[PDB]
């Protein structure tokens, strides 16, 4: 062989972006998560 | 005449009170123990740490007991188990220190007959008592109102 | 009252009955038999589970002898044919135990005589039973109302 098996390259284009995929679910499922309890914590204050 | 309001008993101490409003028996959550009625005690509450105040329906054989609480609050003396209490800038007030710990969940009666708030506790500033209270807006917002160093009873 | 209301029989015992209004003859859905009267089920019904209830139309002769509809619902007591009931807060309530299995379809009046609702049944509780029925919206918008256990009557 004439080259290193680089991780950042031995993942195909298509499995990294299903990887990729999965991973920006469960980030943006935990990231809105988050920003909901802080809307959610504005919503009393808002009214009070 | 409040008959229709219940204690808790931590250890056979009334630390606090609970209401049944609107057909759901509500209780301070700060308030340790088991309610007095059996019942009622049988009521899996809901917790709303937010306003220190825990909810459930109250089981099908007394939801047409339960106190009728109170949109409107007009600035002037609200009945009380011990006497009445002046409401007054958008707070409860109150003797300088009557009452005090194990009064909390006592609720606070409109002269109709009605439940406006319940009590979590209060403070002084020196001159007067202020109460800490879950109110409504006039809109309906339930809400918990507790004043400047508030202490919860 | 029974100058405009009338009972059905299930072959020969009473079980329930049947209102007109505004010329609009109703009743519960779930209540089977045939109104004592040759002219009224004669009509054919249309029904709808989400309210249910089953209505028609009175024929022109009858038109002038109908209860007339109102949506004026202020919290107070109202008058029934087995006793005037209270209505509160959204709730109709109501002394516990009267009525019950058969009495369903029972209109409530106004003081001028106009109904205000129909029994489809309740829940029998406490100092008081309350019922599940049928009113409307303050823009006249037909609404089932079925507190928590209730059971058809």
């Amino acid at each position: 062989h004439k080259v290193d098996q680089e991780f950042q390259a031995a993942v195909s284009k298509t499995s990294w972006n299903w990887l990729l995929a999965l991973f920006g679910g469960a980030s943006s499922l935990i990231v809105v998560g988050l920003i909901v309890l802080v809307c959610s914590s504005m919503l009393i204050n808002t009214r009070r | 005449e409040s008959d229709k309001t219940f204690p808790i008993m931590l250890n056979g101490q009334v630390n606090g009170y609970a209401c049944v409003v609107g057909g759901r028996l509500m209780k301070p959550l700060h308030v340790e123990g088991k309610i007095d009625n059996e019942q009622l005690a049988a009521v899996k509450l809901k917790k709303a740490s937010m306003y220190d105040l825990e909810y459930g329906d109250v089981p099908q054989n007394m939801k047409s007991d339960t106190l009728q609480y109170t949109s409107d609050k007009p600035p002037g003396f609200y009945n009380w188990h011990h006497g009445a209490v002046q409401y007054e800038n958008g707070r409860f007030t109150v003797p300088r220190g009557v009452g005090g710990k194990g009064d909390s969940g006592r609720p606070i009666l409109d002269n109709r007959g009605r439940v406006v708030a319940i009590v979590l506790g209060g403070a002084n500033e020196g001159t007067r008592t202020a109460l800490s209270v879950v109110t409504w807006n006039q809109k309906g917002v339930t809400i918990k109102d507790t004043p400047e160093g508030s202490e919860p009873w």
